[PDB]
RNA sequence: GGAACGAGGUAGAUGAAGAGGUCUGGAAAGGCCCGCCAUAGGAGGUAACAGCCCUGUAGUCAAAACUUCGUUCUCUCCUGA
RNA sequence: GACCGAUAGUGAACCAGUACCGUGAGGGAAAGGUGAAAAGCACCCCGGAAGGGGAGUGAAAGAGAUCCUGAAACCGUGUGCCUACAAGUAGUCAGAGCCCGUUAACGGGUGAUGGCGUGCCUUUUGUAGAAUGAACCGGCGAGUUACGAUCUCGUGCAAGGUUAAGCAGAAGAUGCGGAGCCGCAGCGAAAGCGAGUCUGAAUAGGGCGCAUGAGUACGUGGUCGUAGACCCGAAACCAGGUGA
RNA sequence: AACAGUGGUAGGAGAGCGUUCUAAGGGCUGUGAAGCCAGACCGGAAGGACUGGUGGAGCGCUUAGAAGUGAGAAUGCCGGU
């Protein structure tokens, strides 16, 4: 471009809305707040969760359950995304790691089948059995479960 | 950056003050009263622009009434006879011109008298 | 794209086909615009400040009572409405810079220096050796290549004779091959460059 | 505790090139027609808007006397399985 | 320095913590500009002097000592048209007579007489109000910024988007840094199972989910939350001191 | 082109005028800059010319970009009358 013939992309900029400058524009005297709703009244109004005084829905419904310290989350890999490694080849958590198929390796790799599979490979996943007992047979064996 | 801005105020007020020339006393000197007078004058001008159309027809009708009474008729009978005879579509304004310069007004009067029977 | 070839002052007939991927792509104006705006900001200091209502050297007591005398109720004599009070809101010290994803930067620089090619505003040289640091020699060389307005000069070896000369001429600017960015390329019309710097530029990106 | 070298701080020195002609003006740094210097077109003055009018700038240099660091020498200090 | 320019910026551009106020601790102002150079008005006239009228200096004396430019309220002198039988929010519409000539235009000034016509703002179901506010003129005076959520629009890249601190680089652009963050799978309190799961002997049902696939980094706008948070406005509470 | 429509408070949506600073480029002033004062010009509005006087050195245009962004009222603050 040239620094004088400079033009933005259409529809990416809007001008601000200055409020309280004359009556011909709207938002003229009361600045768009009307005769106040106790929040337009000086001070702030009411607390967000406040309902004007009532046993709150959040304070009414009971709270249930306990969290567990030893909670284990695996990295999920479905059958379809496995179908990019061609024939033969070895599949190991590190090889999946430095490719982008999985972004992190918390706990272990758990492959469970939801899509289609072709070719024949060798799978070495933590899981518990390399598959949710539906991709074991889908992988036609070759399932190193360690 | 800081913005001072005085000339804009001076110009905007001087325009109104120049628009309020000829008013009585301080109404042509001080800004606050001159502003109010100017706004009232605008409202009045609109209303009177309608009213002048209202009030010229009345004068027209009165002059026609006098001239017709000079001939032995009334305004209402003359108008009925004119609209009834040969559909003279002449309005009231040209009728008054023909009244103030008559001997042509009378011809239309006998034209109406002919059809009134 | 091939774009002829010149010597310190010699026609030296020739040509150098440049990497299309770098000198032939279709420019994106919607990217150059925000690249320019981002680069122009972050050049500002933003060292400004006004006195608050509570920072003005002044009084906490109230000037008079609230009843008995006919006068508007007033607290501090340093309130925003009094002559000599504090400034409500107003300029405050802060930063203006921000960041863009890297691929956008790569696209912007490519687009600008590929649009320079369309208008025949690129001259590629060879060697560019100065025996001495005289300002006369640089002016003679610039005149020999029909350069009138501003002109960027890009080298690769961090020459000291080229940097010392042409640093007093009020239009020219000398930079290293790594220092090229959008503003000086779009703000200098003509663009001189050495083939040795061409290789570095088209090998980094 | 001493003795020699080096770099600084507290004062300074040197430093290129137009009175160009002409017009209007109280007064040219301005207009028009011509030239030069530049590792120096950063600034401030001068009767109006100056790279070539003045103080200056870029570069090079500087200290009797107090001080701030650095290096080396002198100089002190006796073991480990 | 996309900071101020004499009501701004320090309380203070000037013999300012001064002058003033208080027994005391303490509070706390106003006030910039002759001219390039004093070349700062010899001499004459009126006057007790102050102050003028000439004559001189200067580019300018209407530049002559709070001496650059110099607006408005306010106070005067001269003059063209009206005015001493008239009931008026003071204008607007219609209209003779008189006096003039323009950014030449179905022009300018003043106006005997006729018609219509209860100021402005605020607040209320409702105001000409005998409901509130303003003597007049000038200057100053109120929706901002930082950090988080959520939505639309424009980009970049997309089942992959995107680096923080830090190190080099004019307080710059940029280069390298893959720690970390958000997505692609869900259900259950959990162990745990997986496009399936949870209650249930089961099978019927789930705010369930898939079937039925778009997010992410940055930017401009609209809202919300925490900070004084749109501007002004109490009585009171606590801590340390000064006074018979 | 043809049909249809155009009262408006709280409030929602859209399109615009002016001010100060920054970036581009371009151009204007001592043969007279800004400011000030008149007039019988132009635009739908917010506004913008032209001409004359005063003044005695500055100022505008186009396209972007930032914001201490526009005053008739607060028994508002300061000054003059």
């Amino acid at each position: 471009m040239k620094l004088h013939e400079l033009k933005p992309s259409e529809g990416s900029r809007k001008t601000r809305n200055r409020v309280g400058r004359g009556i011909g524009s709207g938002n003229g005297k009361t600045a768009g707040k009307g005769h106040k709703g106790q929040n337009a009244r000086s001070g702030g109004g009411v607390r967000p969760g406040f309902e004007g005084g009532q046993m709150p829905l959040f304070q009414r419904l009971p709270k249930r359950g306990f969290t567990n310290i030893n909670r284990k989350e695996y990295a999920v890999v479905n059958l379809d995304k496995l179908n990019g490694f061609a024939e033969g080849t070895e599949v190991t958590p590190e090889l999946l790691l430095e490719t982008g198929v999985i972004s992190k390796l918390n706990a272990g790799v758990k492959i469970l089948g939801n899509g289609k599979l072709e070719k024949k490979l060798t799978v070495k996943a933590n899981k518990f059995s390399a598959s949710a007992k539906e991709a074991v047979e889908a992988a036609g064996g070759t399932a190193e479960v360690i | 950056p800081r913005v001072k801005g005085g000339t804009v105020t001076r110009k905007r007020r001087k325009k109104v003050l120049k628009l309020a020339k000829g008013y009585f006393g301080s109404k042509h000197t001080l800004y606050k009263v001159a502003n109010q007078q100017v706004m009232k004058s605008g409202n009045y001008a609109f209303r009177d622009r309608r009213q002048k159309k209202r009030d010229f027809r009345k004068l027209w009708i009165t002059r026609i009434n006098a001239a017709a009474r000079m001939n032995g008729l009334s305004y209402s009978r003359l108008m009925h006879g004119l609209k009834l005879s040969g559909i003279e579509v002449n309005r009231k304004m040209l009728a008054d011109l023909a009244v103030n310069d008559l001997t042509a007004f009378n011809q239309l009067a006998d034209a109406a008298k002919a059809q009134l029977n | 794209p091939k774009v002829a070839l010149y010597n310190q002052n010699g026609s030296t007939a020739g040509d150098i086909e440049l990497n299309a991927s770098v000198f032939g792509i279709e420019p994106n104006e919607s990217v150059v615009f925000d690249a320019i705006l981002m680069q122009r900001a972050s050049l500002r200091q933003g060292t400004h400040k006004v006195k608050n209502r509570s920072e003005v050297r002044g009084g906490g007591r109230k000037p008079w009572r609230q009843k008995g005398t006919g006068r508007a109720r007033q607290g501090s004599i340093r309130s925003p409405q009094w002559r000599g009070g504090g400034v409500v809101f107003g300029p405050t010290p802060r930063s203006y810079s921000y960041k863009l994803p890297k691929k956008v930067r790569r696209l912007a620089i490519k687009s600008v220096l590929s649009s320079k090619v369309i208008d025949n505003n690129i001259i590629v040289l060879e060697d560019l050796t100065l025996d001495t640091a005289k300002t006369k020699e640089m002016a003679a060389i610039l005149k020999g290549l029909s350069v009138e307005k501003k002109a960027l000069i890009v080298t690769a070896d961090a020459n000291e004779a080229v940097a010392l000369s042409a640093r007093n001429i009020p239009g020219v600017t000398v930079v290293e091959a790594n220092g090229i960015n959008v503003l000086d390329v779009v703000n200098h019309e003509k663009l001189l460059i050495t083939k040795a710097a061409v290789e570095k530029v088209e090998e980094v990106l």
